[PDB]
């Protein structure tokens, strides 16, 4: 009684009419399903294959958005950190001076914070302003005696600006500092938005293909069974397997997704080490104070030689266990791609009384063919699908030259330099 | 599809050790985190373990620092968690949860099956009639007594499945000296008292003891 | 504690309320309906601002209540009467919390019948 | 160490209208912020996690929307099936808190309890022990107050109280109040009563009765 599938196709949601008691006799299908349910059951095919697929990959979207949020929120509160701390350390011992001058260090961080969320692109420039503002103001203190009115409303372009080769009134912190924090700056950028891009990556990239000479055809595997027989005959590994590789021979990320994970650990386990961060984060008080004891004693050369003009939420979690938690994570990740197959025929399929043979493209005839092959080398011997001359597809082979460039946008930064 | 069955006993005096399993099936164990979380007979849950996708990480709640242990068993696809020297405060329904990658968020939870502590004993419960109270005052009510029993579940009914409209069977009540107790009452004309017949017979399926008994009025 | 006069069947009108002046915005005043002949009968609960508002079965839909936080005082609007709604309006304060049905203080209250 | 809160505990409203649950931490939580929804005596769904991103399976109807220690939880139009209890979560420190639920109940019409006494048995006076029972049938709101009179003597500790959940026919709650007495205690007074007051009622009623009929 094919009636049996009346019943299976109303759970599915079927106008039961014209299919319970009737069978007669770029295609597919060689049936009591009608010509009209033909062309509707593939497109209600091709559905749980994109909803299997993207809920099998859901948890690296949600993983790498949840460490991304969890470090972005975590670089944030540092940075806030240290600029409360520079404010203590510097008010207990003068007494003389920073009693109501500690508005620059608002300006300091405030701009350091637009390098990191991307909000600027300029540093150089930003920390010229911060050594300048403090150049006006400690120079008087020295030269109490004189008072300046200075040069337009403006002094210069920021005082001495350094530039045309002035004798550096702190010879070397404002260069040293420089390399120390502009190292910091990116490395903890290309980590957060590598990050990023691993979300937007895996997140676009578990949209599944259309590929209609894979979707048809497809209705074969697991589809064309409910239209001719009973559907209790769950297709077997055998057939699946090849199936799901032929459709997923394209996005064969794998060789440029395991570099990804490596840049993200190389970069991060230079970053959590110190000399990245936390050392940076005294090192601004340490070299400030060590730029003005330069300045105390070498202020008789420069001084002399510029008479000329004027002159609440929970604490940031321990980086330390915020990376191997995220080492954690991601070990789970690596061999994913490689693993994407057997979870797919491993869910609705009972694979894992009745009997061990099951469903083919032809009949329920016996299988036993071969199904490893992943990539257009090893899938150009498919023998259940038409897999391209170039395996990757014109938009995933996209996601191979914008979406791992950051791995060496994050080692570069790793090692100091950037852009 | 995404089942998570727990299994395991829950009657055991202060000391026992229980140890519950939740057999995984409908997608790969291996990759998520999961984690054990309660109900008490309370509103709130509250939360005990959770452990890694690899078992490397494992976490314990400040209430089950010592007594409690959590393991995995990423071949057999079953989570565990090891009960040992339960106080009676650890007297809740236990649930186990998938992480579903985003931090502490659990889309999957089990049906769920509950862990009792008590120094009390298997007992039977007694059951006593609520006789109705009254030409035709309204709609008279009668009721009928289910007193000292344990464990939890008891079933009454009325009539044996033929009388069930208006018919309330409250929720039972843990009294002070650790059994429970709760009775079934039911509405009826004031005019039936003498033409129809109600029997409530109450069921404790622990104790095998079925009691039919007869509400008659004076 | 309004009156207008007597008005004719199917009419609406709108009343008030004022018997102990006391600081109480938070506890939630009630009005009742009661004609000789009968006990009083409920008809509308003025539950505390925000925690909703719950009428009688006789007037759902027709009657309907409001209050003030700030002015503490209470009102009943009144819509679609039937003839057979004529009775004395009184509402009464809930002295405790948690909303245990107590009316321990009553008012007169302002009737008006109906033509 | 860490607190969680949720307002209200229980909120009325009818099939078709709006509501919003708020919850509310000590802390500061940036989108770290889960909801649940529980039915009675199962297991809860997953609603909307990340504050503000909503669960696969889970109506267009529900939203939620917060940032920084206030979040709140809206169902545009209530559908029948929405009738549960709603949970707050945390996902940011190491003991993750959740909050005490929001019970979201059907709203109805007004209606007075119906009050009821039970004599204690005969067959129980034997044992020692009497427990008079105070039966409470269809009435709504669930809020009421039962009080325990022995020759009009207020009582307190002897009595416990179990309400039924809410009926499927008339959305309606029935409790009851069991005094628990010995037989000796029991035999020195003659009449016991229990008074309800309801919102429902003008006053509080009473029932009484006597021993020996």
């Amino acid at each position: 009684s094919c009636a049996e599938t009346r019943q299976v196709l109303g759970a599915r949601g079927y106008s039961l009419n014209l299919i319970p008691p009737a069978l007669i006799t770029l295609r597919v299908c060689p049936t009591c399903c009608s010509s009209e349910t033909e062309q509707r059951l593939i497109r209600e095919t091709e559905a749980t294959f994109r909803g299997l697929v993207e809920d099998t990959g859901s948890f690296l979207v949600h993983t790498l958005a949840a460490r991304h949020r969890k470090f972005d929120e975590f670089f944030l509160e540092m940075l806030s950190v240290a600029q409360h701390s520079l404010t203590q350390l510097f008010s207990h011992s003068y007494g003389r001076l920073y009693a109501q001058h500690a508005l620059i260090f608002n300006g300091l961080f405030s701009r350091l914070r637009d390098f990191y969320g991307e909000t600027g692109e300029g540093l150089d420039d930003t920390l010229a302003d911060f050594w300048a503002q403090l150049l006006e103001r400690v120079f008087p203190l020295l030269h109490p005696q004189y008072s300046f009115p200075p040069d337009y409303l403006l002094c210069l372009s920021r005082l001495a600006s350094s530039t045309d080769g002035s004798l550096q009134p702190f010879g070397d912190s404002p260069r040293r500092l420089r390399l120390q924090i502009t190292r910091t700056l990116v490395a903890a950028r290309a980590f957060v938005q590598g990050l990023e891009t691993g979300r937007n990556v895996v997140s676009e990239a578990l949209k599944v293909p259309v590929s209609e000479g894979c979707s048809q055809a497809l209705m074969r595997l697991i589809g064309c069974p409910l239209c001719r027989g009973v559907p209790s005959l769950m297709p077997c590994q055998g057939f699946c397997l090849n199936v799901v590789r032929g459709c997923l021979s394209s996005r064969g990320l794998e060789p440029d997704w395991g570099n990804y994970l490596d840049g993200l650990l190389i970069l991060a386990d230079k970053l959590q080490g110190p000399f990245s961060f936390e050392l940076t984060a005294e090192s601004i008080g340490v070299k400030i104070s060590e730029g003005l004891m330069y300045l105390q004693e070498n202020s008789a050369k420069v001084s002399a030689q510029v008479f000329q003009e004027c002159g609440t939420t929970a604490a940031g979690t321990n980086l330390h266990r915020l990376v191997w938690e995220l080492r954690e994570r991601l070990a789970r990740m690596r061999g994913f791609w490689a693993r994407l197959s057997l979870t797919v025929c491993g869910d609705s399929r009972m694979a894992a009384l009745e009997a061990a043979p099951c469903w083919t493209g032809a009949g329920r005839g016996r299988y036993l063919p071969p199904v490893v092959g992943g990539s257009p080398a090893e899938q150009v011997n498919n023998p259940e699908l038409k897999v391209d001359a170039s395996g990757p597809d014109v938009p995933t082979r996209r996601r191979r030259l914008q979406l791992r460039a950051a791995t060496a946008r994050m080692k570069t930064a790793a090692l100091g330099h950037d852009l | 599809e995404v089942q998570l069955v727990e299994t395991g006993g829950g009657v055991v005096k202060p000391g026992g050790s229980l140890r519950l399993s939740c057999a995984a099936s409908g997608f790969t164990f291996s990759d998520y985190y999961m984690s054990w979380i309660r109900q008490a007979p309370g509103k709130g849950l509250e939360w005990v373990s959770y452990i890694s996708s690899s078992g490397s990480t494992i976490y314990y709640a400040d209430s089950v620092k010592g007594r409690f242990t959590i393991s995995r068993d990423n071949s057999k696809n079953t989570l565990y968690l090891q009960m040992n020297s339960l106080r009676a405060e650890d007297t809740a329904v236990y649930y186990c949860a998938r992480e579903s990658g985003y931090d502490y968020v659990f889309d999957y939870w089990g049906q769920g099956t509950l862990v009792a502590v008590s120094s009390a004993s298997t007992k039977g419960p007694s059951v006593f009639p609520l006789a109705p109270s009254s030409t035709s005052g309204g709609t008279a009510a009668l009721g009928c007594l289910v007193k000292d029993y344990f464990p939890e579940p008891v079933t009454v009914s009325w009539n044996s499945g033929a009388l069930t409209s208006g018919v309330h069977t409250f929720p039972a009540v843990l009294q002070s000296s650790g059994l429970y107790s709760l009775s079934s009452v039911v509405t009826v004309p004031s005019s039936s008292l003498g033409t129809q017949t109600y029997i409530c017979n109450v069921n404790h399926k622990p104790s095998n003891t079925k009691v039919d008994k007869k509400v008659e009025p004076k | 504690x309004s009156g207008g006069g007597x008005v004719q069947x199917g009419x609406s009108l709108x009343l008030s309320c004022x018997a102990x002046x006391x600081x109480x915005x938070x506890x939630x005043x009630x009005w009742x309906r009661q004609x000789p002949g009968x006990x009083r009968e409920x008809v509308x609960x003025x539950x505390x601002x925000x925690x909703x508002x719950x009428x009688x079965d006789s007037x759902x839909g027709r009657f309907t209540x409001s209050x003030d936080x700030x002015x503490x005082x209470x009102x009943l609007q009144x819509x679609x009467l039937x003839x057979x709604d004529x009775a004395x309006y009184y509402c009464x304060x809930x002295x405790x919390x948690x909303x245990x049905x107590x009316x321990x203080x009553w008012g007169x209250g302002t009737x008006v019948t109906v033509s | 160490d860490i607190q969680m809160t949720q307002s209200p505990s229980t909120l009325s409203a009818f099939v078709g209208d709006r509501v919003t649950i708020t919850c509310r931490a000590s802390q500061s939580i940036s989108s770290w912020l889960a909801w649940y929804q529980q039915k009675p005596g199962k297991a809860p769904k997953l609603l909307i996690y990340a504050a503000s991103t909503l669960q696969s399976g889970v109506p267009s109807r529900f939203s939620g929307s917060g940032s920084g220690t206030e979040f709140t939880l809206t169902i545009s139009s209530l559908q029948p099936e929405d009738f549960a209890t709603y949970y707050c979560q945390q996902l940011n420190s190491y003991p993750i808190t959740f909050g005490q639920g929001t019970r979201l109940e059907i709203k109805r019409t007004v209606a007075a309890p119906s009050v009821f006494i039970f004599p204690p048995s005969d067959e129980q006076l034997k044992s020692g022990t009497a427990s008079v029972v105070c039966l409470l049938n269809n009435f709504y709101p669930r809020e009421a107050k039962v009080q325990w009179k022995v020759d009009n003597a207020l009582q307190s500790g002897n009595s416990q109280e179990s309400v039924t959940e809410q009926d499927s026919k008339d959305s309606t709650y029935s409790l009851s109040s069991t005094l628990t007495l010995s037989k000796a205690d029991y035999e020195k007074h003659k009449v016991y009563a229990c008074e309800v007051t309801h919102q429902g009622l003008s006053s509080p009623v009473t029932k009484s009765f006597n021993r020996g009929e």
